[PDB]
RNA sequence: AACGAUAAAAGAAGUGAGAAUCUUCUUCGCCGUAAGGACAAGGGUUCCUGGGGAAGGGUCGUCCGCCCAGGGAAAGUCGGGACCUAAGGUGAGGCCGAACGGCGCAGCCGAUGGACAGCAGGUCAAGAUUCCUGCACCGAUCAUGUGGAGUGAUGGAGGGACGCAUUACGCUAUCCAAUGCCAAGCUAUGGCUAUGCUGGUUGGUACGCUCAAGGGCGAUCGGGUCAGAAAAUCUACCGGUCACAUGCCUCAGACGUAUCGGGAGCUUCCUCGGAAGCGAAGUUGGAAACGCGACGGUGCCAAGAAAAGCUUCUAAACGUUGAAACAUGAUUGCCCGUACCGCAAACCGACACAGGUGUCCGAGUGUCAAUGCACUAAGGCGCGCGAGAGAACCCUCGUUAAGGAACUUUGCAAUCUCACCCCGUAACUUCGGAAGAAGGGGUCCCCACGCUUCGCGUGGGGCGCAGUGAAUAGGCCCAGGCGACUGUUUACCAAAAUCACAGCACUCUGCCAACACGAACAGUGGACGUAUAGGGUGUGACGCCUGCCCGGUGCCGGAA
RNA sequence: GAAACGAUGACUGAAUCCGCGCGGACCACCGCGCAAGGCUAAAUACUCCCAGUGACCGAUAGCGCAUAGUACCGUGAGGG
């Protein structure tokens, strides 16, 4: 359902930042619709969105022993609300 | 009558090149060209077959109504006379009072401007469009069908003529530009003239390009081929056949003669062309 | 000089493709002897 | 043997177990229509950060395009799709065929093309017409008002809608000049003490009676059924009518004003060197696009896509106290593509390979011009062995007494010639040419004078061996053979006298044409062509011409 | 082949009980047979898979693999 969606948030220095200047980013499940997206974070979070941006992430390719592989295609999802809206399991992070 | 070139280029003598100086100034009808794409002489599975296309302008084709039936009875007047690529002949706009725009092949002399009338009643003159019959024997006249309504069959290049040696039976004794005698149904139309441009025979390619501008890839004899390749190919140098003169799939040349022997329209030849 | 293979996504998949080799009843002989040898790469589709 | 182009290196300093190879500094050298910059195709994390050093690196590595980890890629407006059609591929029905199958109208798929709303800036260690700031735009849905009777399709018409060469007028991008403007500081080594030197010198938006070349232009009435299946204020005919010079319309760009940026640098703090804050000027003169005004002008023959969106008209329909249309406001904004390499060490070449790879951009000085040549800016790089030696011999080059083809199969090779201006120029000819034939002169600096300027002419003067002072840069002729000519060919030993060629001839072919591909009475090429056309064969510009033999053979014709 | 018999592609085409078809050209006789209408398990074949066995192999042998149709080569089929 809308919680499946949202598969963890963006742990870097970039997406720090970003939420500092109130503005959120997530780990997002690949199929997903930029509408579905933000429905999925406001009924999580009960929080209005102006603004999306998604992108499409392919695997880092790693090896394992002799093994070949890769990871999981992600992609990422940045959103920015208004009314300074924040959201507190993410913002004293 | 033609254009000729000072030798500035050696291959700008021999050179000539048709007189468009009577040809109004007109991109074709709008509502009458359409898209014709090439074929280099290959077929829908492929492979050639006509031998020797390729290349040449781009061209668009003018619909032409040939069996002028659609429009007997009213008359319409000489629009314009354009150029067509597809065609040996110039053609001719046509307008209706009757309100639609046709194209017709294009006479020898008819001048812009000029009126001319379709169906069984129409004088014979120039560009008129007459059932057989009705036609003054010996006139001059060309776009002869093989039947009725199917459209104009013969007579459609530059200069060409068709002279009525006269009526019989159902049908009308024809005279073909080949020098061939035919029969014709008398109920087929025609329309009345020599075709036109007619000094269309007279122009000189003079460089190789000309060949190629007309989409004529150039044309290879058999001798310079080899065996493997073609009868005539073979030998230790500029041969001579060393057998009869034959085509590439060996059916002889010059002199065979091959019209199916047995067939319907024998029996309306009354002279072979000769 | 310029030699002869000159990578072409949508001509390799057009060509040595599933949905090509699904085309014809040869191709579709290839699917299946293919996958009869154990091949990881059944197509062209699948690298 | 070799360590993969002879573009080149030197010192200091740092680091480190270890340094010719890594980092910093100072120089040196090499590319600069490129060896710089930006796309596409392809590749796939190679990008950034931090670490590592077995192997990969033709040495060495503390380094890396390698190994490990973590980060990084953001779109209503760019490209693709939710739009369009081309070749082509498909294709219910339908046409053929032992089978699998081959065709095939409409429809459909199909970009390399049509269509289509966003610009200026800023900044991560790594993204940017995507994010942030600033101000626009587009469709869609709704609300409030202007509503106050039409809306107009799956059919009609208009339109979209197209070539090559050349060229007039105006402008911009952009580059040059200067005792224009602005900012900084200095006096070198004999002089300069600024009139020297260095650097910078306007991008978006809005408005404005300012300027403005160029470019686009019929209106309406009526008639004709028969044309657009039908309809029809639409279209096409026919007829009538409307003050030619033009005005009607548009405004590339310019100027102005206002405003939003940017801007040389200045400052401050500081952590193998970055962070923030601040901010001057905006001139005059000149050059100038393949870009824009533009769907311009002229000339030519080989005669230059389609469909949708768009505009217009009815059919049907539901309406006609809510029909289009407008204005403001709110709302809304899907999918995939964006990192990085991308003339190359990241693509194709088994390699970090002297090869190959499509498009755009591509500054200055000098030079008749230029995307040429030399040097150079920005930018990029010194090509991942190094050091010494200074033999034979080998490669690539410089010069060479006297002679000058004596060499040799052959002047093979190498030299001579070399640009621009003026002078001058043969046989021969198809009167175009041969022709840059040949040959001779000139070329630099100063000064005055004249003229149409960047310049040139004239005169006089000056210096050297020499003045296209270096680089780019024809040796010529006489006479044959072959082919007329431009062209074409054996990827990787032959470029030619081969092929093709315009021209010529023979012949076949009357159109369901001959001819050709076919499982085939399918379909298709020929050709949406029609004997001034089409196939096949030979000859090969042009000129003068093209003889004798029909027994054999082959073709056409004959018939007891 | 003296070529019966079945089998169809083309053309043509009879009797139904004293009738019809065969018996290796063809005739008589003597024998065997009821075409042109349909289904039918069982014994037989095979071995991807499963189990047992072995004067079969034990790491160049045995399957190509002590596992992999992988690495690697090829545009591809395919090889490996
Ligand atoms: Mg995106
Ligand atoms: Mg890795
Ligand atoms: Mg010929
Ligand atoms: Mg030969
Ligand atoms: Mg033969
Ligand atoms: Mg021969
Ligand atoms: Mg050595
Ligand atoms: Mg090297
Ligand atoms: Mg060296
Ligand atoms: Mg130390
Ligand atoms: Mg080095
Ligand atoms: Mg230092
Ligand atoms: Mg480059
Ligand atoms: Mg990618
Ligand atoms: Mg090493
Ligand atoms: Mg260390
Ligand atoms: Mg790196
Ligand atoms: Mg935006
Ligand atoms: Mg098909
Ligand atoms: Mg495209
Ligand atoms: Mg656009
Ligand atoms: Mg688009
Ligand atoms: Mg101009
Ligand atoms: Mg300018
Ligand atoms: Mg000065
Ligand atoms: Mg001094
Ligand atoms: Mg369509
Ligand atoms: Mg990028
Ligand atoms: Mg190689
Ligand atoms: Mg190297
Ligand atoms: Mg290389
Ligand atoms: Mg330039
Ligand atoms: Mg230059
Ligand atoms: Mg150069
Ligand atoms: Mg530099
Ligand atoms: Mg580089
Ligand atoms: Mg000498
Ligand atoms: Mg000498
Ligand atoms: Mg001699
Ligand atoms: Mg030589
Ligand atoms: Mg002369
Ligand atoms: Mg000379
Ligand atoms: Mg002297
Ligand atoms: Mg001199
Ligand atoms: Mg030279
Ligand atoms: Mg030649
Ligand atoms: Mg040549
Ligand atoms: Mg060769
Ligand atoms: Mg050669
Ligand atoms: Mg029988
Ligand atoms: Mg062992």
């Amino acid at each position: 359902s809308h919680y499946d969606i949202l598969q963890a948030p963006v742990i870097s220095e970039k997406a720090y930042s970003a939420m500092e200047r109130g503005v959120y980013s997530f780990w997002v499940s690949p199929k997903a619709t930029k509408t579905e997206i933000k429905d999925a974070i406001q009924q999580a979070f009960g929080v209005r969105v102006i603004g999306i941006s998604t992108m499409n992430v392919p695997g880092k390719r790693k090896r394992v022993g002799r093994f070949i592989g890769q990871r999981n295609d992600r992609k990422k999802a940045i959103v920015r609300l208004a009314e300074g809206q924040s959201i507190e399991a993410l913002a004293g992070q | 009558a033609v254009k000729k070139y000072k030798p500035y280029t050696p291959s700008r003598r021999q050179m000539t090149t048709a007189d468009f100086s009577g040809l109004a100034k007109k991109r074709p009808e709008k509502a009458l060209t359409e898209a014709l794409p090439k074929t280099g002489g290959r077929n829908n599975r492929g492979r050639i077959t006509s031998r020797f296309i390729g290349g040449g302008h781009k061209r668009l084709y003018r619909i032409i109504d040939f069996k002028r039936r659609d429009k007997s009875g009213v008359n319409a007047k000489v629009a314009a006379i354009e150029y067509d690529p597809n065609r040996s002949a110039r053609i001719a706009l046509l307008h209706y009072a009757d309100g639609e725009k046709r194209y017709i092949l294009a006479p020898e002399g008819l001048t812009v401007g000029a009126t001319v009338n379709a169906g069984p009643e129409a004088e014979p003159k120039l560009g008129n469009a007459l059932p057989l019959r009705f036609v003054p024997v010996g006139a001059v006249v060309h776009a002869l069908e093989l039947v009725p309504g199917k459209g104009a069959q013969l007579a459609r290049s530059a200069g060409t003529s068709v002279q009525v040696q006269g009526k019989e039976s159902d049908y009308v004794i024809v005279r073909l530009p080949s020098g061939e005698l035919r029969r014709v149904h008398s109920e087929c139309y025609a329309t009345i003239g020599a075709v036109g441009n007619a000094e269309h025979k007279n122009i000189v390619l003079g460089k190789a390009g000309r060949s190629r501008w007309l989409g004529r890839k150039p044309h290879q004899r058999g001798s310079a081929m080899n065996p493997v390749d073609h009868p005539h190919g073979g030998g230790e140098g500029r041969t001579g056949a060393g057998r009869v003169p034959v085509t590439p799939w060996g059916k002889p040349t010059k002199g065979l003669k091959t019209r199916r022997k047995r067939k319907t329209s024998d029996r309306f030849l009354v002279t072979r062309r000769k | 000089m310029k030699r002869t293979y000159q990578p072409n996504n949508r001509k390799r998949a057009k060509t040595h493709g599933f949905r090509a080799r699904m085309k014809t009843k040869s191709g579709r002989n290839i699917l299946a002897r293919r996958r009869a040898k154990g091949r990881h790469q059944l197509t062209v589709s699948d690298e």
